[PDB]
């Protein structure tokens, strides 16, 4: 009856197409007849023309249901695809009744999963915009199919991620994250957000929509694939969420998550916490109150050579030990939690430059606490900081290694030595390493920040007349008198200080 | 004195 049935759909009068629709639908639920529907292109075409032109809701539900049943096999799938189907079901994603909406999204989903060239076809028809507009629906199974469709198209396609963003993608995807509990929908939604989080233009939109807090709600779910997709997305956005409020719950969970047995969970937790504590005084406190210093120290002790874990954890320790209230107590807490020996050890190989630069800054802030001077000394921090300073300064004299700025090590090492020189015992070790020639040669550096730490460590060393004479013997008076009129006030203050202690 | 209290004030600025 297939040859005759194409005409009843290519004909006016409702019931004629309606009956035919409520007649081809039945020839679709039976395998013998259905095998003949896909076999005929005139049939397949006629149902597409009827579906996207119909006025009656039963024809729309019966047609879209017929092509949905066609989409379960390869020959029917490409029959939909070849007869210009995808543009029609994309149109049907704007229907006001839920039956055709369900039928269209499942047929498009099957095409996106099993039809070659359907991802390009759906993209061009404006599918991404329609799929995002459907994210406000309430059927979680419908939402699970719709978000998986978006994931199929957004994955590895930059143009797709931009279109999703322009349609309010992040906010609608974040809303799903903080509303529903169906694991498959949460896991699929998290896949979409993970794909979007690697795009710099989607990063602030997900953050501004509250996506950080929304992902934190599911960090304790029993689904391992859901927590890790949540953690990967949080890691990506972390650098663009340093201003968000309401981070108390998320930060609390991340601190607890540092003790996880899973390697990927710990790495992500340290990475998120590092970025989240950077220049956010409020985050620095909250992490300290939930005992983050202890957690990060134990995390570092557990990692050993795993630099993908120690680099972010030490960064977070560096953030939590400076420029906020509890920084003083956080400086003591690293020592009281048996952290000092591991920090100094990480200055030595096989640590690479990213880890070293982060460790130096931590030691710099750790040295602000005078109770850390002796235990840092007995770990060998002074000769190692000088070894790094000499090598870094030797490289800048060639007239960027491992991604780090080589003069940033000169500023960081000399600055840490400046702090340590506050203690008299440390001064002995600094002086005994033949470093005064190096500290005077750094006064001729053009980088104002290097001139400051150099004059600083020279100022502390000059408390002792023997050291002040050696410094004078290296011809420091001339660059110091010039640095008196430096545009940088901190250098002029430091330069005046070294010249003053040269009283004898 | 004078020059030294200058230094301690600029030292707190540099790190604390
Ligand atoms: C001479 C003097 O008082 N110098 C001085 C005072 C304060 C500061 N403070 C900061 O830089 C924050 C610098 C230099």
């Amino acid at each position: 009856a297939i040859p005759e049935l194409t005409k009843l759909l290519n004909d006016e009068d409702q019931v004629v197409v309606n009956k035919a629709a409520v007649m081809v639908h039945q020839l679709s639920k039976k395998e013998a007849s259905r095998h003949a529907i896909m076999r005929s292109p005139q049939m397949v075409s006629a149902i597409v023309r009827t579906m996207q032109n119909t006025n009656d809701v039963e024809t729309a539900r019966c047609t879209a249901g017929t092509l949905h049943n066609l989409s379960h096999h390869r020959e029917g799938l490409l029959a939909i695809f070849k007869s210009g189907g995808i543009p029609a079901l994309v149109k049907m994603l704007g229907s006001p009744v839920d039956s055709v909406l369900f039928y269209a999204i499942t047929t498009l989903h099957n095409l996106l999963l099993h039809q070659e060239g359907a991802k390009m076809a759906v993209r061009l028809a404006g599918g991404l915009q329609k799929m995002v507009a459907l994210l406000n629906k309430t059927n979680v199974k419908f939402l699970a199919i719709t978000t998986d469709c978006l994931q199929i198209l957004a994955y590895g396609n930059q143009e797709s991620k931009l279109i999703i963003l322009a349609s309010g993608g992040p906010q609608a995807l974040v809303n799903i994250m903080r509303t529903y509990t169906y694991e498959k929908l949460l896991w699929t939604t998290s896949r979409v957000l993970k794909v979007l989080s690697v795009c710099s233009s989607n990063k602030p939109a997900i953050v501004e929509a509250g996506g950080m807090q929304a992902l934190g709600l599911h960090l304790t779910d029993p689904s391992q694939r859901l927590v890790q997709n949540c953690l990967w997305t949080l890691r990506n956005l972390s650098d663009a969420a340093t201003k968000q409020e309401g981070m108390e719950g998320l930060l609390g969970t991340l601190v607890q998550l540092l003790g996880s047995d899973d390697i990927n969970v710990v790495t992500c937790a340290a990475g998120i916490l590092s970025n989240l504590t950077c220049n956010n005084y409020k985050n620095k406190m909250m992490v300290c109150q939930v005992g983050g210093i202890e957690a990060l120290v134990r995390t570092v002790l557990r990692a050993g050579d795993r630099e993908d874990i120690t680099e972010p954890a030490i960064c977070a320790l560096r953030h939590l030990t400076s420029r906020h209230q509890e920084a003083e107590m956080a400086q003591n807490a690293v020592r009281l939690h048996y952290g000092l020996p591991v920090v100094v050890k990480l200055l030595h190989p096989p640590s690479h430059w990213p880890l070293i630069k982060a460790t130096v800054g931590l030691i710099r802030n750790l040295a602000l606490c005078p109770a850390n001077h002796a235990p840092l000394r007995e770990q060998g921090a002074i000769p190692r900081l000088v070894q790094l300073l000499v090598r870094a300064h030797q490289d800048t004299q060639r007239r960027f290694v491992e991604g780090v700025r080589m003069e940033e090590i000169v500023e960081g090492c000399t600055g840490a030595l400046h702090i340590l020189a506050r203690d008299v015992h440390n001064r002995i070790v600094i002086r005994g390493l033949n470093t005064i020639p190096l500290f005077v040669q750094l006064l001729y550096s053009p980088i104002e920040n290097i001139q400051r730490v150099a004059a600083g460590v020279l100022c502390e060393l000059a408390q002792d007349k023997e050291a002040a004479e050696a410094i004078e013997a290296e011809g420091a008076t001339a660059p110091l008198t010039e640095l008196l009129h430096s545009r940088n006030e901190g250098v002029a203050t430091y330069a005046a200080a070294v010249l003053f202690r040269m009283s004898e | 004195p004078a020059v030294m209290e200058c230094y301690e004030a600029a030292f707190i600025c540099h790190y604390v």
